[PDB]
């Protein structure tokens, strides 16, 4: 990663769990590190980033196509699509504040949505682009 | 060889010997030209075209582009275009050196899309005598 | 997904099982979540979407290349091709009504049609493009 | 840097100080030009081309494009073309600011295909004095 | 937004108020133009180019293309070209509405390959006053 | 699939087993569903289609790149190449009649021809393009 | 729709009503044009450009290309170019019909590479009155 | 395959085993079907074709990128490179005669040359392009 | 069809009936042209453009390219350019035959990169009467 | 053939018979031209265009490009442009030999980006008689 | 590798473990060869290079897209993103000194950041481009 | 392979093991066929070629992207990078002599350098391009 992405994940995690919806759909189950226990089963997960270095002569920036996946164990997955509807409106047009550097925009990209393991879990990825500035 | 980041173009903030590089500047090209004024007589060496050289008008053009970063130096290029001036610009070649010539500011164009950065291109042309301080 | 896709699947599921044909070919066997029992064997399935974010300055939209697969256990699979003939004419030129936002058009795309597991099941995918508006 | 979504162009609905952004607007480019009027004498500094600057005619052109969204402001651009007017358009630069110039509406072109969106491009040209409110 | 399939162009079969869309029509573009007639005096606001607007000649051009489907309306466009006529064409904008203008039929070109469809492009230009019925 | 492909396979199956050659090379062993028994060993198979939607404003069509494979258990596979010589001349320039809609042309495409399982079976695929019209 | 293979261009072998298609002919394009002769007065409907139609000169051009197959009809096109003739060419539209016009043979160009086929392109232009036998 | 490829393999097999060299390097071990026995260990093999359909209006042709592999069990594989030097000069510039149709040229293409199974066998593929005519 | 390798261009070594093909010659194109001299009267058949044919000036151009192989014939093309000559060049069409025309040598350009071959392109134009020996 | 690295262009350091190759020079092209001065009478061989050859003006142009390596010879090309000279340049053809002609230095352009090398292109044109020492 | 890459890794290893931060986050755990012991669990690793040969006529250079991965066993991986923030600012704008040859710039590229083995380790790759000169 | 590659490997093997360096780093361990014994553990290996056929009308050539891998069992792999520094300078700018045909240049290409089996062996590939002539 570049210098910003340590604080970019800390900002897009704190923008979640303060959004009013998805505190009523997913609950407290927004985490990178999944805590030990019984695995609630409608969680979201925010880790797999990748950077693209949109830089210049004066300073440097980056383009983060970070992935926020929504997992559900429900029978259908209109549960996950309702949960990622709550993910995406919390992030597009972010106006976040970072700890190191700035971001200028948080857009949306590809969002694959398929059946993952043994046709039982339903995971829907959400790729968001974050053009940041170091 | 030499680095591409060390090849910069820069402005006159105060107008009198104050030089700052512009902005997010993804690409630069100082580009020279000569008008190849032909003098071929009725006899010339077996039919080859003969040229004179020093009688031709010669010039230079600067084409800069990059991301829109509002600096003290990005707004300075706006004031040159609306109030038409020919300030002493400066293009530094990594190991050649300072060019220090008066350019006009022929084309500025700010561009932006719904999913990407704010960018600008910036075209120039010569307006006087250049130099080379080595 | 974006905000619309929770209601897009709920609309392209409700456009199915009200189409008069495929209530006589597949029956009630139109589902994302396959219900427990003996597995009827000529079902269709509507889950694997993916989004592409066709957005703008003012608001946002999306492009959903959602996949509707038709599975059959029959000997040949002129049964599935007759069933997906009933799928596709029910959706192209949709004039659907959504619960959140609008869709402007429901076209058709690639439709792979091969033999899946142990040369026994015959699955024919149908990729439909849904350009929606949030 | 600055966001690309914050760089907008906008209309005169009522014609007197009422500004709304147009539509689905995927791309904008305010683009400036200068006619580089040459004054090179018989002696000029060793043969370099000399330019005057402020005597040249200068202009601006706006090239907007995006999806066809029928708004109060998309139909307003139609009425400028059929009844030829020069209203006070406005291009806002994320951090520079309002330009506020009279443009004409030189080229409008609505386009559409059998499988995609309804789109439009929208070209302009200058018609008077621009401004810069910073 | 609006669908691209609802943006159609259409003919005069009988010549008197009878409108049918043409054929396989994969792409349409009604495209407007204005000749930007310049009036810049010796003093103009600091050097900006001033334009007049309504004195310029304005036009429209239609560029249609698609597959060669022999209809009652595809053969009608042939008879306009060989016997040069200016019938009342009609381009419908999904939500704007009927344009209803006389166009000529400047370029028609049928094309075909050894492995693909039979296609045609179809270029037009304006010939009179357009309209807008909203 | 689209609406035509149910009858396209039924037409390219009935064009086979009426071709005079390949009734003497393969025999009756032309089938999608392989019948139970001892597996004759020089059969052909007609299932793995894929569609591409060549459509328009008025109606819809499709492009079917359906695969007709020829399998042989012979030592060499000049047997299969002689059998697919009998496949291809029966289909290119088809002039077929469908049950739902029309086809306009049946061309030929890629034809991979390799050794499949345990270097024992020899399968030669034949991709044929069928541009149809619904 | 209609097949692309049925859209052919063809020669005069004997010169008097004897028509054979040329060669390997991978692509054809009969392409029509009209010179759009403008008549716009001082008053015209609000400023729209008015056109006359039938006074414009109209033409056609044929652009054929394909592989070099030496036939009785490929060598015939050579003899038209070296001995400049205007024979009655013929372009058949799958369902429209025979055009039957005198074309000249403006550009012929045979091409070949070290690893590929022998190809030729073949450009034409109109030379007289066309027809349409439907 | 197309109609020619049954006789193309029979011609590029008969051009081998009549070439004077490779009757002294490989021997009689040129075969598609490997005969039962002790597996000599420096054989060549001529089966994995693929076709590309270079056709036209008048007739049809094909492009065969057939693969001729050379296998060796030797310690190094300067044995196989000396054997495929004897393969390639026997085929490039072929002047073969076919049983059905003509070929116009037999060129050369990619030739991968790596270690195949358990770093013991050494197989060097040779892709040859055969543009044929049916 | 005919091979592309058999379509050659060739020089005059001695200048009097001695023909050798040039070099590494990756691509050839003999390319013919005609100047389409228009004669359209006030009445012409309904408005179609009428052409005369044989009054137009006609020509040919040869564009050859390939790798720089120093032969007796590659250096011969150098001596034509520096000492301006019009020798009897010769372009052989695989089955048409020898053209045998005087061309000039308008553009020769040797090119080379740090990682690739030494290449040359070679443009020509006609200079006299061509022929065709069939 | 010949290597591309051995095809070099080189300068006059001292100005009197001192030749060093320039710099990082990724691409070279000595490129010749002739002005094809037409002399076609009222009768010319059946209508073919006749050319004269040696009366045409002929020239050469050098287009070099590569990475910016500050050498004794890269700075020498700067001093030719600012103080307009026509030194004896030299382009060596791997096996042809030294050209040794006076060129001017028409276009030099140094370019650089934020993520890549420092590069330059370098265009020339002829200025006198060339040579060929073989 | 080329000649420089032996010293490039020795320079980008010695630039690490002298950076003040990441001596407090990772510690001494910067290594290509992982030393035997208990595997600390927040190490970085600098081996998987790849070269691209940016060379010229005069000398040679290279482009090294070497990968520096950061591994962590922590629960989340804001630990690794804080560690690679310390990696990247130590290397972009390097001003390193090599043992053989020079480097001209050390930029940044892609940086994938996902979960590697058993969803337990968290590895974030960092691709850095090093344009060097031999 | 083509005809040259039998002698190309025999020449790039004999250029190795006569280079003075890498007789002191690798030793005698330069081989295609690895001899039986204890596997020394810092060997290089020269087998996996692939050809690309750069040919012409007159004769034939080839482009060999042959791979020379360097294997080491050392803890780090600055041993292999020092060994391939000795590989590459022995081959770029080769001036080799072949047994059949010529080579014109031996450049350098991609050189991947990763960890191969069980994170224990360290293999660094080196792709070299050899443009040869048969």
């Amino acid at each position: 990663s570049y210098a910003v992405a340590g604080a970019l994940q800390a900002a897009v995690y704190q923008q979640l769990r303060a959004d009013a919806v998805l505190a009523a759909l997913v609950g407290t189950a927004v985490y990178d590190a999944v805590p030990p226990g019984p695995l609630a089963g409608t969680y979201v997960s925010l880790g797999p980033e990748d950077v693209a270095d949109a830089s210049d002569k004066t300073g440097a920036g980056a383009v983060h196509d970070f992935v926020i996946s929504v997992i559900t164990d429900a029978a259908g997955f209109a549960t996950a699509k309702a949960a990622a509807a709550a993910v995406s409106d919390a992030l597009v047009g972010a106006d976040l504040v970072l700890s190191r550097g700035r971001l200028v925009g948080l857009w949306f990209l590809r969002a694959k949505a398929r059946r993952v393991e043994k046709a039982d879990m339903r995971r829907i990825d959400l790729v968001f682009r974050a053009r940041v500035e170091g | 060889a030499q680095n591409g980041k060390d090849l910069l173009i820069k402005l006159d903030l105060t107008g009198s010997g104050q030089f700052e590089t512009i902005a997010g500047l993804r690409a630069t090209r100082i580009s020279f030209n000569a008008e190849t004024v032909d003098v071929t007589s009725l006899e010339s060496q077996g039919g080859w075209r003969e040229l004179l050289g020093g009688a031709g008008v010669r010039s230079a053009s600067i084409s800069g582009a990059g991301v829109f970063k509002d600096a003290d130096t990005d707004e300075r290029a706006r004031q040159i275009f609306f109030d038409g001036e020919v300030p002493e610009f400066q293009v530094i070649i990594p190991d050649f050196g300072i060019v220090q010539g008066p350019f006009m500011i022929t084309s500025i164009d700010y561009a932006g899309s719904h999913n990407g950065e704010a960018s600008y291109e910036l075209a120039m042309a010569s307006a006087g005598a250049l130099s080379f301080t080595a």
